[PDB]
């Protein structure tokens, strides 16, 4: 229904190829250049190609120029892009845009967006630590790999006052976030408090126990 | 009927480091993916190849290229100076497409034998002109458009000998010119074909004579003087300047002696600019010569003209006018 | 080699009064290739302005971009608390480093707190202890870890996004080490300077 619909996120290796996929569905294919961003986790924007999907003639800049090729299939209307010799730098989430031609340059259209994560470090599940204690408690999710990671309290029961930290990279390069939470004594000392750490990468559940 | 500005289009590389591409990327937009072009039955409507807006425009977008992209190390007016670095680049001319804005559209003549000045039996409308290589040359064209039917004359006024006279060519005559290393680097030389030259030659001759009822039998003589930008054919090769010597053409396989020259008299504006030194060793270019800028002693005698990059344009926006839809 | 600057490089104001930011070019640009992109936290770029000043379709009014040459500017009146968000400067191909705009509010103090590491960690083989600075405005808080008289190195912090219940922030800084050299040690303490803080509180175990 006029969307821009990307692939799922893809983890990779040093040296790999990598390609995403921007499928567009709801409008005429061929007659609006498909561009390709990236942003990288925390940093700005960088356009990185574009493809005429009518004629076919690509463009890209030129810190890409060489391990970037772009393809387009007019049949399932769609449109491809690899990029070889992938390297920690191209970790990014990388995003498609719609511009049809004229006057003014703009995308009108975003895709939601693509994950791909370089990394020498294999998928690993996450590791719950507690951090037992109007005083605080929270949990510790310790070497996990890749970097989506959810975490809920109580099967969301417990909302008011949760404060998830973005993840931080570690030296052995698996990541590692904390999450946190503000409760007066009587609630700690009458109500059980659990962290629901859930890493879809692994298929990984983890329920823990918090107790004084 | 009107005019208002217009945006120059083209599908330039954004990772050569071509001076043109440079400039391109961040001062154009891509091609059109599809070309709108409609043709209009039975529409009679005037065109002016003289007093046209698009040719203006072209000029001042070229202007801003060459400073931007192929900048002098020391220019030079009466009034002042003003020296800066230039860096050492690639040149080789790209086409652009200048389109015309959103709520207006481009009338297109499309026929071959249209003088410039008048009505147009067949005209079509296209949202985009075609790609137009602004190549800045002087007496000769080079990487231009060929008349599809015959050679064609056109100018303001066959009586006003002042006026000058563009020709477009009816076969591309090719021109290979290069400055080989050995020593003396300045000396260069361009070849070019001695029986196609003279046929070609002959050809503008019989269009001329036709122009001209009672057919004089004329001959074409060099400039008689002036800046030697006006003299010779100068036009810029690989980044380098090269001061052509065209007294061979206007009078075996005929070859032209070449200088490249450091400092040269810029058509911006009033004044003179210098270079740094030339590279090093191998230069090629090859282009193809498709028409000429030619003016009449008045007295036909015939010498070459040209100096002035506007009507090079016109030679090239010559069937495009922008008006506004209905 | 051309690079478009964003100015100011963070931006603080209170809903309802205007703030201006400006983008500057290198080079002379066209009038005409410049557009404007908002990005909240999480999610795509959102398109405000584009031709350097003309809304896009169904942009609100408040919003106007002006500006020509080397110099560009976008212009929000009357600041609500959705507009508070990353907003990008973009000419065709390059955009710029981008302009962090934060919600003014009153100074808060941090509420530090000091957390042990579980048994069942040191069981293997390193042990992570965690302090906590939570809602504290300025950004600018520097928690110094130091086992009794000071550790370099071995400290990875992190802040949370600009909370959007009370516009105050929060802090967590871990120190990881091995088990041996815990147990070696004995004093741990975590020292929190802040401007809202008379002195630097030190809390530890
Ligand atoms: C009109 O058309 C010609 C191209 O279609 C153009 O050609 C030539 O011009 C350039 C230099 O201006 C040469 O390009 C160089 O090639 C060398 C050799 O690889 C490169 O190393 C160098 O850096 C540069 O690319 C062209 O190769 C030559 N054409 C051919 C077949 O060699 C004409 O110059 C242009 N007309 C005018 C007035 O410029
Ligand atoms: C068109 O050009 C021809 C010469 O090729 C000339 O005879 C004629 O007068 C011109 N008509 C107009 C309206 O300029
Ligand atoms: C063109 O020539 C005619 C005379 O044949 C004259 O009426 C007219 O003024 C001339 N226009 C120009 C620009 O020379
Ligand atoms: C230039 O020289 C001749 C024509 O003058 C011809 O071989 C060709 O067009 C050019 N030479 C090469 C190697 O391209
Ligand atoms: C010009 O083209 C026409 C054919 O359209 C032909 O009669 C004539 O011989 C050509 N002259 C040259 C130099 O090509
Ligand atoms: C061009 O060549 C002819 C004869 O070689 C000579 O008379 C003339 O002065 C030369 N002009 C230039 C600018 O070299
Ligand atoms: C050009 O023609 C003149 C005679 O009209 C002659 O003196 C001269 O040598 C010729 N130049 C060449 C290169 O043939
Ligand atoms: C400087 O002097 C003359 C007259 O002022 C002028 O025509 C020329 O274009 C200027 N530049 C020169 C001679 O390089
Ligand atoms: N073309
Ligand atoms: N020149």
């Amino acid at each position: 229904q006029v969307q821009l619909v990307q692939s799922g996120a893809e983890v990779k290796k040093p040296g790999a190829s990598v390609k995403v996929s921007c499928k567009a569905s709801g409008y005429t294919f061929t007659g609006y250049y498909m561009n390709w961003v990236r942003q990288a986790p925390g940093q700005g924007l960088e356009w990185m190609g574009w493809i005429n999907p009518n004629s076919g003639d690509t463009n890209y800049a030129q810190k890409f120029q060489g391990r970037v090729t772009m393809t387009r299939d007019t049949s399932s209307s769609t449109a491809y892009m690899e990029l070889n010799r992938v390297r920690s730098d191209d970790t990014a989430v990388y995003y498609c845009a719609r511009w049809d031609w004229g006057q003014y340059w703009f995308f009108d259209l975003w895709g939601r967006g693509t994950l791909v994560t370089v990394s020498s470090a294999s998928t690993k599940g996450p590791s719950v630590f507690p951090l037992a204690p109007t005083a605080a408690l929270g949990c510790l999710v310790k070497d996990y790999f890749p970097e989506p990671v959810t975490v809920s309290w109580n099967s969301g029961a417990l909302t008011s006052g949760v404060h998830t930290f973005p993840a931080v990279l570690q030296s052995s390069g698996l990541y590692s976030l904390s999450s946190v939470v503000t409760v007066p004594s009587s609630s700690l000392g009458t109500q059980t408090y659990i962290c629901n750490v859930n890493h879809k990468p692994s298929n990984t559940k983890v329920d823990k126990r918090v107790e004084p | 009927e009107a005019t208002t500005t217009l945006f120059c289009a083209s599908d330039a590389k954004a990772y050569d480091t071509e001076c043109h591409n440079v400039w391109a990327t961040h001062a154009c937009v891509p091609t059109d993916p599809n070309p709108q072009e409609v043709v209009l039955v039975n529409v009679t409507e005037n065109f002016n190849m003289w007093k046209n807006d698009m040719v203006e425009q072209m000029h001042e977008d070229i202007i801003s290229l060459w400073d931007q992209c192929l900048k002098p190390c020391v220019k030079l007016t009466n009034t002042s100076v003003i020296t800066q670095a230039c860096p050492k680049v690639s040149f080789e001319p790209i086409p652009i497409h200048y389109c015309a804005p959103a709520g207006f559209a481009i009338l297109k003549c499309n026929n071959k034998t249209f003088n410039g000045t008048g009505p147009c039996t067949n005209v079509s409308t296209v949202q985009c002109t075609h790609g137009i290589r602004p190549v800045v040359s002087t007496q000769l064209l080079l990487n231009g458009s060929l008349a599809e039917e015959e050679v064609v004359i056109r100018s303001v006024n066959f009586t006003d000998n002042a006026k000058t006279i563009i020709v477009q060519l009816n076969t591309s005559v090719e021109i290979n010119c290069t400055r080989p290393n050995n020593g003396n680097m300045r000396q260069a030389h361009c070849n070019i074909s001695r029986a196609k030259w003279n046929n070609t030659l002959k050809q503008i001759a019989s269009k001329l004579r036709e122009q001209f009822g009672n057919n004089k039998t004329i001959i074409f003589k060099q400039s008689s003087g002036g800046d030697p930008e006006i003299v010779t054919h100068s036009f810029n090769c690989g980044g380098e300047f090269f001061y052509c010597n065209s007294t061979q053409l206007f009078n075996d396989t005929i070859t032209l002696p070449c200088r490249i020259k450091q400092i040269i008299n810029m058509w911006q504006k009033v004044g003179k600019a210098m270079y740094a030194p030339p590279i090093s060793g191998q230069i090629r270019c090859s282009s193809n010569i498709t028409g000429l800028l030619l003016t009449r002693d008045g007295g036909e005698i015939f010498r070459p003209g040209g100096g002035d990059m506007r009507d090079n344009w016109r030679s090239e926006l010559y069937k495009y006018k922008v008006v506004k839809i209905e | 080699e051309i690079v478009l600057t964003q100015s100011p490089g963070t931006l603080s104001l209170s809903p309802g009064e205007r703030a201006t930011l400006s983008c500057r070019a290198s080079q002379s640009v066209r009038s005409s290739y410049l557009a404007w992109y908002q990005q909240k936290p999480g999610q795509v770029p959102r398109l405000l302005i584009y031709g350097a000043s003309s809304r896009a379709t169904g942009i609100p009014d408040r919003f106007s971009g002006s500006g020509s040459g080397t110099d560009f500017t976008l212009t929000i009146s009357r600041l609500e608390p959705e507009d508070f968000a990353v907003y990008y400067c973009q000419h065709m191909y390059t955009f710029g480093q981008g302009t962090k705009l934060e919600i003014k509010r009153t100074v808060a103090a941090p509420s530090v707190f000091i957390f042990p590491p579980s048994d069942e960690q040191l069981k293997s083989g390193t042990a992570s202890v965690v302090c906590l600075l939570n809602n504290f405005y300025p950004r600018e808080a520097k928690v110094q870890w130091k086992v009794d008289n000071l550790q370099s190195g071995n400290s990875q912090e992190s802040v949370t996004e600009q909370d959007s219940k009370d516009s105050t922030y929060s802090l967590s800084s871990t120190l990881t080490l091995s088990k041996a050299d815990y147990e070696k040690h004995k004093v741990y303490a975590c020292e929190v300077t802040h401007q809202g803080l008379s002195s630097p509180v030190t809390k530890s175990f």
